[PDB]
């Protein structure tokens, strides 16, 4: 029931590495996993990997493992159920055939079997 | 597990197991101030043993009833509530059907008693 | 394209009618040992959760879409179809501990 | 229905439904006065709910039991007390016999309860 | 039968028998001294019921449970107990496992309403 601003369309050259943000607001941010998720010309939508803003722990495909830095911050509290954070994602060997739309997910639950099931979304970054 | 209120930011479905540990921790200046307390303490705590008494529930942690959930309390699911949200952030949904559930369990007991008495007659 | 998880490909519909899309794949990733997920996605945009774990909905999803799942394929059902349905459908195979491995996608027309 | 002893002046037939209403409204010279009454409230209470527990009645706002009705208490019908009777009248009459009862109830809840361990045994 | 505990020197068996006798005589200067044991006697009495409670006995006097008999705690047979140990006896030789097997009782109650709140579920 938040916000999850990314950065701009930043668009670098391959071999490069390029930094993409994902500010969160209007809920608890520990409580949600954060995935990663693209839609490249030349495939469909791929899932990338989620991470936990409370377990640090991260969970990614083994076709994205040795290309992406993932990180969070920690969040700064507003309310009683209400923060600010912000999750970061870089690449390792960037090519062309990265090209795509990238957007941020929040988690769906807290507990059961659909926890980090990508619900909801960011706003999309178009790479190189 | 945790201890004293150990699950309050937890989900609903972690905080209700074992509940049994916020249940046993609910019950001159100095003097007259500690004997104060100590009386407001039995009455509070006899207040939801009164409650639990005239639900069927005296004895009970966890105790189903009859009356059924009006959506007009709350729309949302069974796992969109027990696997999301926390018992504190419930309640303040509920807040204000509160003292209309309280109702509905009453009469809900008097009129299974009442059916249990003519049970009873053959 | 190397979704192993194969759709419709693409189906039509018609005002106040009902759609049905598949999804199935090998026994590495259907179903019986794995939730669907289904998400609808404009073009490259927000996408959107409609129905989690075969045929749970989402908060607020309207009481058309449904959900099935047999042995071998999941079923994502569009009842009465109105006007603002066109776009494209993706599943997905999870379980508690993985990720989403994506469908291969299923463009829906409306038109009427 | 009627409020706090609405039905103290109708029949026990009538006032004997819906009876958790007179079950919830049960429980320096101001404050030591206060405090005093305040204590004797829970006192008072909890002997009834005392007495209730040693009949099995613990919970219960209606209760049958074992003790069969002794005559020699009232020699009236159901229909003439049920439907005549109003639960002053009838108690007065009783009043001599309340304390014989009392103790009949007890003995029929601990020769419950021991047979009751026997029947578990196996 | 005896009368209040009468039965005090006799064995486990005996005693056992018609224990209503100690459940019912359970429950300025002088005021304050008076008032003191008044609370104090209420907070003790309820302390055992809220115990009776988390275990299920609410109400119980002979109370049977699921956790079984440690051994480890006392490795004599039920007649060298009950026909020969008196009450007073027998607690001091369980006096330390005492408080292990209050933590037993909760959990065997709190993962019974447990167990029986998916029972109703279907
Ligand atoms: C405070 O609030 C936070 C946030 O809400 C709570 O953290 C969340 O807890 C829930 C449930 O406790 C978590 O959901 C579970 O997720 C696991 C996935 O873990 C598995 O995979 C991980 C990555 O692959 C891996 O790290 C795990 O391995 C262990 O090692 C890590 C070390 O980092 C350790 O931290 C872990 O705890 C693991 O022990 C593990 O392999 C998933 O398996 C769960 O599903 C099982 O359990 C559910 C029932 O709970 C059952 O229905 C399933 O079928 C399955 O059996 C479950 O989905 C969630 O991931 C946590 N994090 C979030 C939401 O960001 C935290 O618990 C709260 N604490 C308190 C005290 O309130
Ligand atoms: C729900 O509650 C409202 C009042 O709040 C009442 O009018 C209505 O009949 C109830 N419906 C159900 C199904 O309980
Ligand atoms: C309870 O009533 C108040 C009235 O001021 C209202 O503002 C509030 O939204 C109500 N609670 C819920 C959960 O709707
Ligand atoms: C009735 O009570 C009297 C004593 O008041 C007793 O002697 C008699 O046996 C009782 N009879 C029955 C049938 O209970
Ligand atoms: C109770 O005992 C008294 C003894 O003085 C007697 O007068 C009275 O009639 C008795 N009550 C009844 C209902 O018989
Ligand atoms: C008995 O209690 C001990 C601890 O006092 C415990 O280690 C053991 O497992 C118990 N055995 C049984 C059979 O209950
Ligand atoms: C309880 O513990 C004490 C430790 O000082 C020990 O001496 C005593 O024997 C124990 N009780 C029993 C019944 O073994």
């Amino acid at each position: 029931q938040g916000q999850l601003v990314q950065s701009g369309a930043t668009t670098t050259k391959p071999g490069s590495s390029v930094k993409i943000s994902c500010k969160t607001s209007g809920y608890r941010f520990n409580f949600y996993h954060i995935n990663w998720i693209r839609q490249t010309a030349g495939r469909g939508p791929e899932w990338m990997g989620w991470i936990s803003p409370y377990s640090g722990d991260k969970n990614l495909a083994p076709a994205f493992q040795d290309r992406v830095i993932m990180t969070t911050d920690t969040e700064v509290p507003v309310t009683s159920f209400t923060s600010t954070g912000a999750a970061y994602m870089e690449i390792r060997n960037l090519t062309s055939d990265d090209t795509g739309t990238y957007f941020c997910a929040k988690g769906l639950l807290r507990d059961g079997s659909s926890t980090w099931l990508p619900y909801l979304w960011g706003q999309g970054t178009l790479l190189t | 597990i945790l201890g004293f209120l150990g699950a309050a930011g937890s989900t609903m479905g972690a905080a209700s197991m074992a509940l049994t540990v916020q249940a046993r921790l609910l019950l001159t200046v100095w003097g007259i101030k500690q004997l104060q307390a100590r009386v407001l303490a039995v009455e509070r705590y006899l207040r939801d043993q009164q409650l639990l008494g005239i639900w069927g529930c005296s004895g009970k942690i966890i105790c189903c009833t009859n009356v059924p959930w009006n959506d007009s309390w709350s729309n949302k699911t069974i796992n969109e509530i027990w696997d999301n949200m926390t018992w504190m952030q419930w309640e303040k949904e509920i807040d204000n059907y509160t003292q209309h559930i309280y109702t509905l369990l009453e009469v809900s007991q008097i009129q299974q008693e009442k059916n249990e008495q003519e049970l009873l007659e053959l | 394209s190397q979704s192993v998880l194969t759709q419709s490909a693409s189906v039509s519909g018609s005002l106040g009618q009902s759609v049905t899309i598949s999804c199935t794949g090998p026994n590495s990733v259907c179903c019986s040992h794995k939730s669907i997920s289904w998400y609808q996605w404009p073009p490259g945009r927000a996408p959107t959760l409609i129905i989690y774990e075969d045929n749970e909905r989402a908060p607020g999803i309207s009481p058309r879409f449904s959900g099935y799942k047999s042995y071998w394929s999941a079923y994502l059902t569009i009842s009465d179809l109105r006007p603002e349905d066109e776009t494209t459908y993706y599943c997905c195979s999870y379980t508690h501990n993985s990720g989403c491995v994506f469908g291969t996608g299923t463009k829906v027309s409306v038109l009427g």
